[PDB]
């Protein structure tokens, strides 16, 4: 069996660039190497055939192949597999992640205390919405009447847009009803690279 | 106008069997092959097998050799595919491709089946709202399972600006949140509506957002 | 630098990667236009092979479609309609029927390879050679049999009284009436176009009226000296062999060479339009495609693997080269080759039916 | 017993027997392939009628190709389905609704005649075809008597430069011309001519109905007062053609129950031979008043002839006939 291994598995390009990914096979496979882009939430689509839109181009040929965008744009992030498609059974590389750069952005923050709804249905859920900021490295702490809470705290994170180029997140703070009640304030911190300082939302529920 | 759509996505306990199906459009059946392609959560793509659309001749990986057939009904343009006796690790994705040539590249792909394995209740989602020159709501997806969960903002009309954030797994329940930016002329002037629909219970939930 | 496809029908996949390799060293000799190879194997039958060239090359806007057969002879014709419907230049590398000539059937159709009545060149070329100025020609009542006829008949009358013509329904096995005929008119030089099964029967009888004796040469062609036509073959005949006619590689490599020279010659043109993108929806006819047809034909590439290539009016290949083979002791020997214009003498003895011998001399 | 009928927007047509009658205007290869296809399986059809709306000749071809592979008898009965070019391929069962080239050059021939047009030259091109033309009317005029003075023939090509078909055109010393071409080709051989004087009432072009084509469709180069011989007969009303089709179908149909005992099923599907279909019967059948027999090429032996000239008002007019006795009935 033939092992795709296309190095490096992550990219950083500025808008404008050229990048070129590369894919290595262990076996001499001839020019049946195709390339596959899958973006955040669809599937594959086929770029490439038998190595070689106008911007994605195809070079190499027997073991080493690449991929090369003459000029990346913000709809080009995403996943970027080579499957060998000359000896059964077909393989697919490792894939690489393609980010983009971008300018600095922002997050923008904001906090929404637990609905009517949940309190009369059992727990509290304190939801935190950081959207729309470059990069997405940052950092969130939550605090219950200036205590930091770690405990109980659930983050997931958006793929960079392929339209805004940023990052979004969500900070949900799930406590019980007997909890909740039993403090007053809660903010939702957080610092960032745009940040001189920290940039802080809360709500009193009284 | 050439489609390949595939059945809904599937909950199923270890030890069932799975059969999804994948209709074609737009281009002569008989004149490509249908390959399948598995792909973890995490993971990266799985090549599982091939089957020749003009001749139902199959040709099974050797990973995927032993439960897995490949089915084909040219009359009504579809190409099946059954799984039988399900693993805790046969919870993936699975697409079918168009095979160019029979045995050439994929050159267009299904949207994907989500099957889930595993032996646990499915529980209704609940849906509480999110109320706080730019205004941003909120809808929270609290509990549920299994994964595939629909969010839509005002049916579609509210598609720019929507942030739907990853569920996250917490004791065979599922959570997640959706955002909707939008400006401060058109909220509570206009009406929001969040939608959250889950094929595995056949349920839909409409909760709207009120100060 | 803007994208030109170029299609293909070929026999196995083996054969499509020559294909985009020969496109692929195209592009390495000469940069504003770039060519692309999109290409599949043969379907099976007519309806789906015609649906996927519609789907499959059609679709990719290709300026040509280069035809070859499938493994194991009139296979081209739906890719000729189909993509002469949109008068899209379809090449042949592999048939030599001369119902492709016809353009009033096929009008978009060239071929690498020359048509079996296009031996007949040669045929001329050996009565200049011998000063024969008398021959009896026996040919098939067959569109095949018909154009070998016609284009020798051409080269006498081109300086029809210097040879005699008897036909024959094509299946028919008691051709006792039809030599004794061609024996009663002073034959010497009998040509035979026919079949590999219909020169079998003519070779049948000829033993009956002692005919494939030592008072008659017998000039053939390619198919009157190939499978059970061979092993009935009068000793001492003289046939012919289409030097690289069966390779599909040599042929597609220097197919490639043409149209990557013809492309570049069509866009040093003025108003050029695209192929059609794909047959749902358009009716009208490719509006580039009459003229880029006229640049295929007018194309001439002497340093093909096959030779010169150039084409005549009706898109057959001319400067084909021949193997004059002649069967001598139950095996072909090749006594000469037919140079393209001139017949090579080759250093070998040609056996005359009968034992006697003979060379290509002068 | 069950028969197709397709047709196209053109004449405003909106609809033992069993007929099943749609409409589009799509008639690209696939096009073609796919209704045909699609009709065959999930409707046991025993024959089709088609006709189109376009000049496209190569439909003809696409119609005779699916004939030959589905084992339908395919009656093409107007537009380019009516196109005579090919030969009608021998094991199919495709003919036509139209006239051969000899056929229209006997009318072309007998209007010279008839008018002392005897002082005449030929242009034609290198389309197929042209070899035939002018084969035809030089040995109908070298040894039985239409024409005197023939000038040389004239040898074009669209495809090349303005420049080098206007020092060609200029050869032409004649009021009387013959011009074979295609319909495309002769849109801009008129255009040109035009440019030269050429197209002038001092002069009078006559074109077959490769040049014609349609009734219904006419370019703007076509000069004022074009003679030319075709079969897109407008009084010959669509709702007619179909009815002789039909009638073709239906007489061959009942002459194949005794011969054979049956008729032919329907072939099971074009995606994955008989012993007797309607190829007989149906070339020798007389309907109504006139005999719809064909031949071995596929174009009819008696067809609806006609001689059509170009008004002023970019429209055409019907002041001849021939598909009388074999004769030239002039208005
Ligand atoms: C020519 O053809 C023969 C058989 O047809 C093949 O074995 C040979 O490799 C070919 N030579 C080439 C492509 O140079
Ligand atoms: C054929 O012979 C002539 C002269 O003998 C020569 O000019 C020509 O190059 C030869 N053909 C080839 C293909 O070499
Ligand atoms: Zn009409």
């Amino acid at each position: 069996d033939i092992v795709m291994t296309q190095a490096p598995a992550t990219l950083s390009v500025t808008p404008g660039d050229r990048v070129s990914l590369s894919c290595r096979a262990s076996q001499s496979i001839a020019d049946y190497l195709y390339w596959y882009q899958q973006k955040s939430h669809e599937s594959p689509r086929l770029l490439l055939k038998y190595a070689s839109p106008s911007r994605f181009s195809g070079s190499g040929s027997g073991s080493d192949f690449t991929l090369t965008i003459n000029s990346v744009e913000p709809e080009d992030v995403g996943m970027y597999y080579c499957q060998n498609g000359h000896s059964f059974p077909r393989t697919f590389g490792g894939g690489t992640k393609l980010e983009i750069k971008r300018a600095d952005a922002a997050p923008t923050v904001s906090i929404f205390p637990p609905s009517s709804e949940q309190l009369a249905a059992g727990g509290a859920s304190v939801v935190c919405f950081l959207n729309n900021f470059y990069p997405k490295d940052i950092n969130v702490k939550w605090k219950i009447d200036g205590s930091e809470r770690q405990n109980g705290v659930l983050n997931s994170w958006t793929d960079q847009d392929s339209k805004d180029s940023t990052y979004s997140m969500s900070s949900t703070l799930t406590l019980t009803k007997d909890e909740y009640e039993r403090h007053n304030s809660y903010t939702c911190e957080a610092t960032h690279k745009t940040s001189t300082s920290p940039i802080v939302k809360s709500f009193n529920r009284n | 106008e050439v489609k390949l759509v595939e059945s809904g996505p599937e909950l199923k306990k270890p030890g069932e069997t799975v059969k999804i199906s994948c209709k074609a459009s737009g281009f002569t059946f008989t004149n490509y092959g249908m390959n399948w392609v598995k792909q973890a959560p995490g993971k990266g793509l799985k090549w599982m097998g091939w089957i020749n659309i003009y001749t139902g001749e199959p040709t099974y990986a050797d990973d995927f050799k032993g439960r897995f057939a490949f089915s084909l009904e040219t009359s009504a343009s579809t190409a099946y595919l059954q799984i039988n006796n399900l693993k805790n690790e046969d919870t993936a994705t699975y697409f079918c491709a168009r095979g160019y040539d029979y045995e050439g590249y994929f050159d267009y792909w299904g949207q994907g089946t989500t099957l889930t394995v595993s032996s646990a209740k499915t529980t209704p989602p609940s849906v509480y709202p999110l109320a706080p020159s730019m205004v941003t709501l909120g809808c929270l997806v609290k509990g549920y399972f299994p994964e595939p969960v629909t969010v839509t903002w005002n049916s579609g009309s509210l598609s720019s600006g929507v942030h739907t954030f990853p569920a996250v797994l917490q004791s065979d329940l599922y959570t997640l949140s959706s955002s909707v930016t939008v400006p401060s002329s058109t909220w509570p002037s206009e009406t929001v509506t969040c939608n959250v629909a889950h094929p595995a219970s056949s349920t839909k939930v409409d909760k709207k957002i009120v100060p | 630098p803007k994208i030109v496809n170029i299609g293909a029908v070929l026999s196995t996949k083996k054969h499509e990667q020559i294909f985009r390799e020969a496109v692929n060293q195209a592009n390495k000799r000469h940069r504003k236009i770039q060519l692309q190879a999109t290409s599949v194997t043969h379907r099976p039958n007519a309806i789906q092979m015609a649906l996927s060239v519609c789907e499959d090359l059609i679709s990719s806007q290709v300026y040509a479609i280069l035809v070859s057969h499938p493994p194991a002879h009139l296979t081209p014709t739906p890719i000729s309609y189909t993509a002469g419907f949109y008068r899209i230049p379809v090449i042949g590398l592999t048939t030599r029927m001369s119902i492709y000539s016809d353009k009033s059937i096929h009008l978009s159709f060239l071929r690498t390879v020359p048509p079996y009545s296009h031996q007949a060149l040669v045929w001329f070329e050996m009565m200049r050679l011998f000063n024969w100025n008398h021959v009896i020609l026996i040919v098939s009542d067959d569109h095949e049999g018909r154009a070998a006829q016609k284009k020798l008949e051409t080269l006498l009358e081109g300086k029809p009284k210097a040879d005699k013509v008897l036909q024959f329904e094509p299946g028919t096995k008691n051709l006792t009436a039809l030599l004794l005929e061609a024996k009663e008119l002073e034959a010497r030089v009998i040509i035979l176009s026919a079949s590999e099964d219909d020169a079998t029967a003519v070779y049948k009888s000829a033993a009956m009226l002692d005919m494939t004796g030592a008072g008659y040469v017998w000039l053939v062609g390619e198919r009157e000296i190939s499978g059970s036509a061979l092993r009935y073959a009068p000793d001492g005949i003289i046939g012919l062999q289409l030097i690289n006619g069966k390779n599909e590689s040599a042929h597609i490599s220097d197919a490639v060479a043409v149209v990557a020279q013809a492309i570049h010659e069509l866009f040093e043109m003025e108003n050029i339009t695209d192929p059609p993108r794909g047959c749902v929806g358009n009716t009208n006819i490719w509006k580039t495609g009459p003229l880029f047809k006229r640049v295929l034909m007018s194309s001439k590439y002497p340093d093909g693997v096959t030779g010169r290539i150039e084409f005549n009016e009706d898109g057959d290949r001319k400067f084909a080269q021949y193997s004059i083979m002649n069967l001598q002791n139950r095996k072909l020997v090749q006594v000469g080759i037919f140079n393209g214009s001139y017949i090579i003498q080759n250093d070998r003895k040609i056996i005359w039916p009968g034992g006697e011998t003979e060379g290509t001399l002068v | 017993l069950n028969i197709a009928v397709l047709l196209g927007h053109s004449h405003d047509v909106t609809e033992d027997v069993n007929v099943v009658a749609l409409l589009m205007n799509r008639t690209d290869p696939k096009s073609l392939i796919t209704h045909v296809c699609d009709l065959m399986s999930g409707a046991r059809i025993h024959g089709l009628v088609f006709g189109d709306d376009t000049d496209q000749e190569a439909v003809a071809q696409m119609l005779d190709f699916i004939s030959s592979q589905t084992f339908i008898p395919i009656l093409g009965i107007h537009g380019g389905a009516s196109m005579i070019m090919a030969d009608k391929d021998p094991t199919s069962t495709f003919f036509q609704f139209g006239a051969s080239i000899q056929q229209q050059a006997t009318v072309m021939l007998k209007i010279m005649q008839d008018y002392d047009w005897h002082v005449f030259s030929l242009v034609t091109t290198i389309f197929p075809g042209y070899r035939d033309f002018i084969s035809f009317i030089k040995t109908t005029v070298d040894n039985s008597f239409v024409g005197w003075d023939m000038q040389n023939v004239i040898t074009l090509d669209t495809s090349f430069e303005d420049a080098k078909t206007q020092v060609q055109l200029k050869k032409i010393h004649s009021s009387v011309i013959l011009l074979y071409c295609s319909k495309d080709e002769a849109v801009l051989i008129l255009s040109e001519a035009r440019s030269l004087g050429l197209t002038g009432y001092d002069f009078f072009w006559i074109v077959p109905s490769l040049v014609s084509g349609n009734t219904e469709l006419i370019p703007k180069e076509f000069p004022s007062g074009l003679i030319s011989v075709s079969y897109d007969d407008w009084d010959y009303s669509l709702e007619a053609r179909v009815r002789d089709g039909l009638g073709i179908l239906t007489t061959a149909a009942s002459s194949m129950l005794e011969k054979f005992s049956y008729i032919p099923e329907a072939k099971a599907s074009c995606y994955g031979t008989p012993l007797h279909t309607l190829h007989q019967f149906m070339v020798n059948v007389t309907w109504d008043g006139k005999d719809l027999s064909f031949t071995e090429e596929g174009y009819q032996v008696h067809p609806r002839l006609v001689v059509i000239v170009l008004n002023k008002d970019r429209e055409w007019e019907k002041v001849g006939k021939w598909e009388n006795q074999t004769l030239s009935l002039r208005h």
